[PDB]
RNA sequence: UAGCUAGUAGGUGGGGUAACGGCUCACCUAGGCGACGAUCCCUAGCUGGUCUGAGAGGAUGACCAGCCACACUGGAACUGA
RNA sequence: CCCGCAGAAGAAGCACCGGCUAACUCCGUGCCAGCAGCCGCGGUAAUACGGAGGGUGCAAGCGUUAAUCGGAAUUACUGGGCGUAAAGCGCACGCAGGCGGUUUGUUAAGUCAGAUGUGAAAUCCCCGGGCUCAACCUGGGAACUGCAUCUGAUACUGGCAA
């Protein structure tokens, strides 16, 4: 929702980076944003909800970015 | 109107040396003739007369050695607004043991060295430097 | 003078104010950095100096100077602030410390890199 | 119950003690009544390792003090004939 | 061996109908090192010519101050037009603790002791005047015995 | 002897009690000028004896009241 | 934190030789001396009073390689004691171990001397000491460890230092290196080209 | 920040108190504090000392040690030396 | 802590270089890009800007910022001023308060001298001792310049009497 939570965004998802093997984090090479892997919709439906009700980061999921050379 | 008579005394000598008067006069009192007695033994005056019966007029015969007067500079420390008392070990050495300091102990008024050699101190009255 | 007047009303200690009220005796302060722009210094020397308008942690919106050249600053960036007069700029009293948070290091500067936060080149 | 105990001073691994008369409730290195002597356990070869104030320790006996363990042992180590 | 020492050299101006013409003032202090010191102040349009003209004035204006044994004889004041130098005769102070234009005049004077402090304005011209006239009036124990007391040891202490 | 003061009687509009004032010519800490530093003490005494304006020897004792903890020894210098 | 740089460059910044690279070539000549500390050291400055205080402070520093933090401690120590601070500063500095190693001739340069001291090959007074800033206390003695003795550094130090002036307040055994140090170092027993009031004036402020 | 206080200033007597006292009530007296700054507002734990300073002072009260206060916030009492 | 093994082998940076302040040239750049504690540099030959080379300082640290005192005798007790530089109320009367001519007697409050108790330890300072040195731990002393009490001295200041 703001950039004041971006330090917690890398931290709380970094807190989630230690936990799951099949869950990676990337940072956008084109648009300065965080890219999040997973297994499916439901797997990442709950991880946003895992981050909100434990770490107060109300994450908002959108489609990343295209390169467009 | 004449709060400090002692400050009058030293300033009468101070201006007397500046104006090169041969002798400076003033009215006498008990303390007046005692302070002039200390300068008499020290050799800042030649001598004094204390003439009078009702208004005793202390005259002080001044002193010169060259065209420069004897008394270089003479101060006042125990002025009636900032009365200052010092102990025996805290007596001052005016002009670093060269000049003298009039100080009043309980056994009379004397120099700083005579009082320190007596083992007691008192009211430092003025700096004869 | 006249000592009994100093008894009745003593010596007023001439306390001074420090020129940097970022925070009450503090080395560095974290700010949010809104409104980055450029302004013009006064008459004896002219340029277009870079200035950020930062709201500090404890409220207290102030300005700060952007040292070096080529900063990747924007509308919102958590940065760090250290005090210092930028005399040629009127009313700018702080310096953003490059080597800190979202205000990154200067594009290669081999001389005096303790300020501007450039690392030592590899060898 | 005033006692005669040891208070530890010095640095890490190189201790030092000064045997002190204190109120037993209080802390080790804290509030004490009177220091009476000292003791060095790593007293390198100089004759001064302990200078116990024997007469006041003998005086505090009459006042009802409880001489502690090593303090009594140091009196047995530094005898009453030397 | 007479220890000439330049103190401060600075430019001046006159501003006549044409341009403004600059000149050069020179401040030097000479003293052999045994109680005879003197200052000089001359100006010309060329810096080697400036300190040369100030050297002639400093040489013909020596002053005997008499300096009892490496230190001063008693604490002195030397106030002169804003300059407000104070000197306390540090008995074996071992070093001349003084700034510019107080050390320099006292280095060639003959003392290795006494610390000094210049209060007020520290303008080099008026402060060199301030140290010298202070040393002009510093009386000797033989001097005060000749005008007071007459017993040299008891007047010493 | 024992600790006893001199004082001066000030407020005697009450019964079996007195507020005395004792003068202290202390030296000022920083300016060296002697100041007439006053000190007022609620002092207990016996049955109503004196009036205002008289120096009164007074010594420390038990806290007889909330504030009165001194006792009047004797009254000196009766005046108008 | 020792010096670890090109050596005689400090001597060309000081003009004269401070005997820093004595060694085998006991003639200095291959140094391009005194007028080339750098690309623009072929000239002369007006050299202000602050500089002449500092350059004199640098010379007494560079003979013994004392860093400023360590150097300032001596000024705090010299002014603490009695006597003259100009005399006390050099006196406590003469008591450094490598200074007495050099004065007894166990080392031809201080860098060569300290390499012996730091590698604990010297049994001063009955105890081997590896810290060169050890005060060699008055009326004492200093020996060298026999089990690391005479490995061609000691003999060359024995050769050259016996050509150089033969110091005064101490005795060298000269056969098997048994140094004895006797008295207090006096101001008259010095190199004497150094000044002293240049230093204690700079350290007042 | 010019007046302030009404168990408030003191007496007497009962009770209370480990012990003293408006400590707590009864009745009486009409007083007590205040320009050497009372009352009020803001800030602060105090000291030995630390730092600096030539000294006098200025700033400060971390660590170590003495003291005081608090123990989630507010109030009360028990037990027991 | 000691004894032996292998090998210069495994271990040097950060700031500044116009004046203040120790230490300079060249190239790029042209009031731009930027530097800066202060004064101030840059308008096409910049020792001040950035990059090299050179040189200086300090050192396992070195600078930047913040902080306090210093310098600041720019709160001046020691130790400042007030005609024009900031500052005599527009002037006057006067209570509190501050200070107070001269002489004797008296008191000893202030004052000064001596003694006593205490001024906790540590810390700080001096002559010593122990860790290889040092920081550091540590022995005695000095010190804690104070405060309170007691016994005296009677000049000076105060209180009282004339």
């Amino acid at each position: 929702k703001t950039k004041a939570d971006q330090e917690k965004m890398g931290l709380a998802l970094g807190r989630l980076a230690k936990e799951d093997p099949s869950f990676r984090v990337w940072t956008d090479e084109e648009s300065n944003q965080t890219i999040i892997a997973g297994m499916g919709e439901l797997h990442l439906d709950i991880i946003v909800d895992r981050m909100k009700r434990e770490f107060n980061v109300e994450a908002n999921v959108g489609k990343p970015q295209v390169a467009y050379r | 109107s004449m709060q400090d008579p002692i400050a009058d005394m030293l300033t009468r000598i101070r201006n007397g040396q500046a104006a090169n008067k041969a002798a400076v006069t003033m009215p006498s009192s008990k303390l007046k003739v005692a302070i002039a007695n200390v300068l008499k033994e020290e050799g800042f005056i030649e001598d004094f007369k204390v003439e009078g019966d009702t208004k005793p007029e202390l005259e002080l015969t001044l002193k010169y050695f060259q065209g420069k007067a004897v008394v270089e500079s003479i101060q006042r420390v125990s002025r009636p607004g900032l009365r200052i008392y010092k102990r025996k070990d805290e007596l001052p050495k005016v002009m670093a043991g060269l000049g003298i300091a009039v100080v009043s102990t309980s056994k009379g008024v004397m120099t700083d060295r005579a009082a320190r050699q007596a083992g007691l101190g008192g009211e430092i009255i003025c700096y004869v430097a | 003078a006249t000592v009994n007047q100093l008894v009745r009303k003593p010596r007023a200690r001439k306390v001074a104010k420090s020129n940097v009220p970022a925070l009450e005796a503090c080395p560095q302060k974290r700010g949010v950095c809104t409104r980055v722009y450029t302004t013009t210094p006064k008459k004896p020397n002219s340029a277009l100096r870079k200035v950020c308008r930062v709201r500090l942690t404890n409220g207290f919106e102030v300005t700060s100077y952007i040292g070096g050249e080529g900063h990747n600053l924007q509308e919102h960036s958590v940065i760090l602030i250290r005090g210092g007069r930028v005399k040629d700029l009127p009313g700018v009293r702080y310096h953003t410390v490059r080597g800190a948070l979202d205000c990154s290091g200067v594009k290669d500067r081999k001389q005096a890199r303790s300020k501007y936060g450039v690392k030592r080149p590899k060898a | 119950m005033v006692t005669i105990r040891l208070a530890r001073h010095g640095a890490k691994k190189r201790p030092f003690y000064q045997v002190v008369v204190a109120d037993s409730r209080n802390a080790r290195n804290g509030r004490f009544i009177e220091r009476v002597g000292f003791f060095n356990p790593i007293a390198s070869e100089k004759e001064e390792g302990t200078r116990l104030d024997l007469d006041r320790i003998a005086h505090w006996v009459g006042q009802g003090a409880t001489i502690s363990d090593r303090v009594a042992a140091l009196i047995k180590e530094v005898n009453k004939a030397a | 061996e007479l220890q000439e020492k330049l103190i401060a050299v600075n430019r001046v101006s006159k501003t006549v109908k044409g341009g403004r013409i600059f000149s050069f003032t020179a401040l030097t202090v000479v003293g052999d090192g045994n109680g005879r010191v003197g200052f000089g102040y001359g100006k010309a349009r060329e810096v080697p010519a400036a300190i040369q003209k100030a050297m002639e004035k400093a040489r013909r204006n020596m002053i005997n101050v008499a300096l009892n044994n490496g230190t001063l004889q008693h604490p002195v004041k030397g106030v002169h037009t804003g300059s407000r130098v104070f000197m306390q005769p540090a008995s074996e102070g071992t070093g001349i603790i003084a700034g510019g234009a107080m050390r320099a005049v006292l280095e060639v004077a003959g003392v290795h002791n006494v610390l000094a402090k210049a209060y007020g304005s520290t303008n080099p011209i008026n402060v060199v005047r301030a140290t010298i006239d202070g040393l002009e009036n510093m009386n000797s124990p033989e001097m005060v015995a000749a005008k007071r007391g007459k017993s040299v040891e008891e007047i010493l202490g | 002897k024992i600790r006893t003061l001199q004082g001066r009687v000030v407020s005697d509009k009450m019964e079996k009690s007195i507020v005395v004032a004792i003068e202290r010519f202390v030296k000022h800490p920083i300016y060296g000028k002697f100041i007439k530093r006053t000190t007022k003490l609620h002092v207990h005494d016996e049955n109503n004896e004196c009036g205002i304006g008289d120096v009164v020897e007074i010594r420390e004792c038990r806290p007889l009241s909330k504030t009165k903890s001194w006792t009047l020894v004797r009254v000196v210098e009766k005046a108008v | 934190a020792r010096y670890l740089g090109p050596k005689l460059k400090l001597s060309r910044r000081e003009g004269t030789d401070l005997f820093l690279k004595s060694g085998v070539r006991a003639i200095d000549t291959k140094c391009k001396i005194e007028q080339a500390p750098g690309q623009h050291g072929a000239r002369k400055p007006r050299l202000s009073d602050y500089g002449v205080q500092l350059r004199e402070k640098q010379k007494v520093r560079r003979i013994y390689g004392v860093l400023e933090r360590q150097f300032r401690n001596y000024y705090k120590e010299a002014a603490r004691l009695k006597g003259n601070t100009g005399e006390n500063l050099l006196a406590l500095l003469e008591g450094r171990l490598d200074n007495v190693v050099y004065r007894m001739g166990f080392g031809a340069t201080r860098a060569e001397a300290r390499q012996l001291v730091s590698h604990k090959a010297i049994m001063v007074n009955g105890r081997v000491v590896n810290i060169a800033s050890y005060q060699v206390s008055p009326n004492d003695v200093v020996s060298i460890r026999e089990k690391a003795k005479k490995q061609s550094r000691v003999k060359a130090a024995l050769e050259l230092a016996e050509q150089r002036e033969k110091p005064t307040w101490l005795e060298v055994d000269a056969g098997k290196m048994e140094g004895t140090f006797k008295r207090k170092p006096e101001r008259s027993d010095l190199s004497a080209d150094i000044n002293e009031h240049l230093i204690v004036e700079l350290y007042s402020k």
